[PDB]
RNA sequence: GCCAGAACGCGACGAUACUACCCGCACGUUGUAGACGUAUAAGAAUAGGCUCCGGCCUCGUAUCCUAGCAGGCGAUUCCUCCGCCGGCCUCGAAGUGGCCGUCGGUAAUUCGCGUAUUGCAAUUUAGACACGCGCGGGAUCAAAUCCUUUGCAGACGACUUAG
RNA sequence: GCAUCGGUUCUGGCGGGGGGAUAAAGGCCCAGGGAAUGUGGCUCCUCCGGGAGUGUUAUAGCCCUGGGUGUAAUACCCUCG
């Protein structure tokens, strides 16, 4: 519930030498619409010669997942900055929505590469339709046939306020 | 939460530092505590790391006179545990001194506190806190290697008291077997409707 | 060749396993996501035992000894409901010791002050017969 | 004949004053009530009376026992501790002593 | 929850812990109750509704006349002779010796029997109710008033 | 001598705004939307939404 | 192994005058970091266990005890539960438990008399250890220091000796 | 000490209204198209539990594209008591 995917459409301000300017559309992941629009101008400034003071926003809409109850495999392309230089990566995730996949990606990059939110560009998010499109071995073991496994050494849940138990707890639940 | 006259804690299998912080808070609240079997406490990590820690402690001493003021290094397992507790208490105040007066620590189980109920602090148990595959040591081994002299005396005494317990457990099993038989014979004797009223109430 | 092995035997997470949640509800596993999350739903007629369709974290669930046979992977709510009632999940859940413990706990919490007085008196009348029988068997040793 | 007790209050312990890390305010005290372990449970006891009874040396008007009266005002923290105000602030040697939580103002 | 016929637990005063029967609600938080006197020794008297827990057991009141309750509920029923009955205590014992019980007035003694006659009869028709009203209430260990049903 | 708060004291609210009683009585804060069967999105708003 | 020995760490033993000591009873002129059901003994494993051998284990969310003037006086009725004493065994880590006997008390069932007035709340003055005092019974008849002296000792105290 | 009020403030519960893809899903029904971590059948290897082929709903089911119930429900945001 931290992120949502938005559609943002923007335009250069019309002038007499060019009425009816072109329209550009981007897909932005953001926690709210105030930072969705700020993110839009950031990316457009890097591609076209437009600013916020010489343009305007046309439309903002929320894109919802079409089947948020079906398990899917996702692939993501991204570009990030390390302490010296920039690099490209491709990672994979398994969940039920595009928003869930992006949230897991941001946590994963912070843990394994110490990359902050401010140094990551998302290039493309694609749902992998065929089971033959899975590349990473940590996903392949999850799409194996006839999967099943037990849960050994499970610690029982005990109220914090209850100190001084009178029996030795078990771990076979 | 519950207020008791005294709580007796069986020290086997508890992590040293976590049990120390819980015990310290109980004493400052106004609860009396007794800890037994202090030689069976646990410390996380390999034994060699614990040994190096104590040696660094041993090297500290007053320069101009080693009989006053200096850190006095106690060797017994119960005194190692007592040091950890005293660090989490304002022991230089009158309130702190009174709190420490509510605690007793022992090696083994002396005769006052056998034939008594021993509790457990699940927030400090090793089998519930430590990830399987990591390493741990016992305070009893560390004390033996820094100059504690009574490891074998305690080991022999503990064997004797467990042998007495085996006889006690034998009697306790017989009593339960007879009580179960009495409840069966008396159940189908008299109670025509008390049985169903109690069953509806949940008893 | 003689082999004598004594070890553990756990219940496995699998398609068809029935879970029990924190608030006494039930659900059946239809799809495995990770080693920590599972997609499940329970289409039960009893409003106290039914749960919607969604993802459950395994840390907040317990594995019951009930497994629905031949439940297809990824089956929808209609197919699960048909298999749920054909197998008789509600009847099987009522015969377990977990259910009986829950029922007993509910009854004791619903006692009023007058009920508490009467349960004390009824227990004494049963206790009187217990002491007489216990004295007889113990005297005969 | 009548092998029972006579108890109509709930037990409590005096913990400390309201304080920061290095500053203390005696006008409010913190009390732990036995058996209550969350804010929802502590909401039951708001407004009740609290008694602190102790011994003295001499007799005044037929007794050697004294009382300070107070009431419970609001919860404290997330674990069921509550705040209380007394007619006089408590003596501060009683950090760890016991108090009585009545049921007088009912429902 | 305060309606006539309900069973109340007394929390303070001389009769703390006793289970009584409520008769009527008075003006400013005061209540009128009775034991009855022949079941637990509590006569007709007033209590304040704050110092009371109301249970979920109601007794029938088909026999009580509802006409004598009203003059018991009059303002000066319990006072207007107190200033003279209190001279007995000082006249001796604290000055002389040999204390003796204060006599009960004839009207208050008679009104007790008239009201309680039908009330006891209704109580006797519920099993264990008579013994329940005779005993007193107390807290054991593991009893949490914020969870108890009453 | 003492400021009193409307939105808590009803007498003060009626002193300053005589229309308050009518607003509450006719339930002007619960007016329903006009009737009418609504059309649907024109099948190309949806195509652009999932376009990329 | 060897040196010191906590002057607010501990054990065993000898003799103990002065009612200093022991037992019993009755009081409070008293003190205690804080009674109010101050009720609960297996050991061991946690990628395994318990058992009456039938089975059972997420969960102490348990078990025991719990009614009567702060708990009276009688009856009906029952053979349960509790306590003070005495006799035998037993207990050494800082010494404990069991068996038996006499005596005293006792709602598992069902009743009859009494309760008021503390006036509509005000700690429910109630436990356990210590200490003091006064009786009534037993048991007991001691040492240390100064002083004189020694030189295995020594600044003076202290120390090893003798009277 | 209680009851009825005034000022400030903390904290529970209940009844409605509005918006967006006039939420997205979802259950039931209608029509079309697909495949596999291939259901039932058929074939072969082991009787030692099973495994390997073949192929599109049968004695299980799943995924895409339109339509009806439908101004369905619910979540989230705003708002009158
Ligand atoms: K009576
Ligand atoms: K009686
Ligand atoms: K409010
Ligand atoms: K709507
Ligand atoms: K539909
Ligand atoms: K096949
Ligand atoms: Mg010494
Ligand atoms: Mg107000
Ligand atoms: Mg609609
Ligand atoms: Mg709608």
């Amino acid at each position: 519930g931290r992120l949502q995917e938005y559609q943002v459409i923007g335009r250069h301000l019309p002038t007499e030498a060019n009425p009816n300017p072109a329209l550009y559309r981007m897909r932005i992941f953001a926690p709210n619409e105030v930072v969705a629009k700020s993110r839009f101008w950031y990316f457009l400034r890097g591609l076209k010669k437009v600013k916020k003071a010489t343009g305007e926003i046309v439309s903002v809409n929320v894109i919802s997942e079409k089947h948020p109850l079906k398990v899917k495999n996702f692939g993501i392309w991204l570009r990030y900055d390390s302490r010296s230089g920039t690099h490209n990566m491709y990672k994979e995730y398994r969940e039920t929505s595009r928003v869930a996949a992006v949230e897991a990606m941001y946590a994963d990059m912070a843990a394994r590469h110490r990359a902050r939110f401010r140094s990551i560009h998302i290039l493309k998010v694609v749902e992998l339709e065929k089971t033959e499109d899975v590349k990473r071995p940590y996903i392949k073991q999850l799409v194996a046939k006839n999967l099943s496994f037990p849960l050994p050494h499970r610690v029982p849940k005990i109220s914090t306020k209850k100190i001084f138990s009178a029996k030795r707890p078990s771990t076979f639940s | 939460s519950s207020f008791e006259s005294v709580v007796v804690i069986d020290g086997k299998g508890h992590l040293l530092g976590r049990l120390a912080s819980i015990v310290a808070k109980q004493l400052l609240s106004g609860q009396k505590i007794v800890v037994v079997r202090c030689e069976a406490l646990n410390i996380s990590g390999e034994f060699f790391r614990a040994k190096l820690k104590y040696h660094a402690y041993l090297r500290k001493m007053t320069r101009y006179n080693p009989t006053r003021g200096g850190p006095f290094h106690f060797r017994a397992p119960s005194r190692i545990f007592y040091k950890a507790v005293r660090g989490m208490i304002p022991h230089k105040t009158a309130r702190g001194a009174a709190a420490l007066e509510r605690l007793k620590v022992f090696e083994g189980v002396p005769p006052p506190y056998d034939k008594k109920k021993k509790m457990v602090v699940p927030q400090a148990l090793r089998v519930l806190r430590l990830q399987p595959g990591r390493k741990y040591c016992t305070v009893g081994r560390l004390s033996h290697e820094v100059g504690w002299k009574y490891q074998d005396v305690v080991a022999r005494l503990e064997e004797r008291r467990k042998a007495k317990g085996a006889a006690y457990y034998e009697r306790k099993k017989l009593a339960a077997r007879q009580l179960s038989e009495a409840k069966k014979a008396a159940a189908a004797k008299v109670d025509p409707k008390v049985s169903e009223a109690l069953a509806a109430y949940g008893y | 060749a003689e082999i004598n092995v004594e070890a553990t035997s756990w219940r496995r997470v699998e398609v068809g396993r029935v879970l029990k949640l924190e608030n006494g509800s039930l659900a059946a596993i239809v799809e495995i996501i990770d080693h920590k999350r599972v997609l499940a739903d329970g289409p039960s007629s009893d409003p106290k035992l039914a749960t919607p369709r969604g993802i459950v974290p395994l840390s907040r669930a317990l594995l019951t000894p009930i497994v629905i046979p031949k439940l297809p992977r990824g089956a929808r709510t209609g197919a699960v409901k048909k298999a749920w009632e054909a197998y008789g999940v509600d009847a099987k859940w009522k015969e377990t010791n977990w259910a009986k413990k829950q029922l007993q706990q509910e009854r004791r919490q619903s006692l009023t002050d007058f009920d508490r007085f009467k349960v004390m008196r009824l227990k004494k009348q049963r206790r009187f017969e217990e002491r007489k029988a216990l004295a007889k068997i113990k005297a005969a040793a | 004949p009548s092998e029972a007790g006579h108890r109509l209050y709930v037990k409590g312990r005096h913990l400390s004053y309201q304080r920061g890390r290095r500053n203390t305010h005696p006008k409010t005290s913190l009390i732990k009530i036995e058996g209550v372990d969350d804010t929802a449970a502590a909401n039951f006891y708001l407004g009740k009376r609290v008694a602190y009874v102790y011994r003295a040396q001499k007799e005044v008007r037929g007794t050697k026992i004294r009382v300070i009266w107070g009431k419970i005002t609001r919860p404290h923290g997330n674990s069921g501790v509550v705040r209380a105000k007394f007619t006089h602030p408590l003596p501060a040697r009683s950090f760890g002593a016991s108090v009585r939580i009545m049921l007088y103002p009912s429902s | 929850s305060l309606q006539p016929g309900t069973v109340l637990i007394l929390l303070a005063g001389r009769f703390r812990g006793k289970r009584v029967v409520l008769l009527k609600c008075l003006d400013q938080g005061v209540l009128l109750v009775t034991g009855p006197f022949k079941i637990n020794g509590v006569p007709l008297r007033r209590v304040n509704a704050r110092y009371v827990i109301a249970t979920s057991v109601k007794v029938d009141l088909t026999g009580v006349d509802q006409a004598k309750i009203d003059e018991v509920a009059q303002p000066k029923y319990f006072t207007a002779e107190k200033a003279k009955e209190k001279a007995s205590e000082e006249a001796f014992f604290k000055q002389g010796e040999k204390p003796q019980k204060k006599p009960v007035s004839s009207t208050r003694a008679a009104d007790q029997k008239a009201i309680d006659k039908a009330l006891i009869a209704n109580i006797k028709k519920v099993d264990m109710l008579a013994s329940y009203l005779a005993s007193s209430f107390s807290l054991r260990k593991g009893d949490k008033p914020h969870l108890m049903k009453f | 001598v003492q400021k009193k708060n409307p939105l808590r004291n009803k007498q003060i609210m009626l002193r300053l705004n005589p229309y308050a009683s009518t607003f509450a009585k006719e339930k002007l804060g619960e007016v329903k939307a006009e009737e009418g069967k609504p059309p649907k999105v024109p099948a190309s708003f949806k195509e652009l939404l999932h376009e990329a």
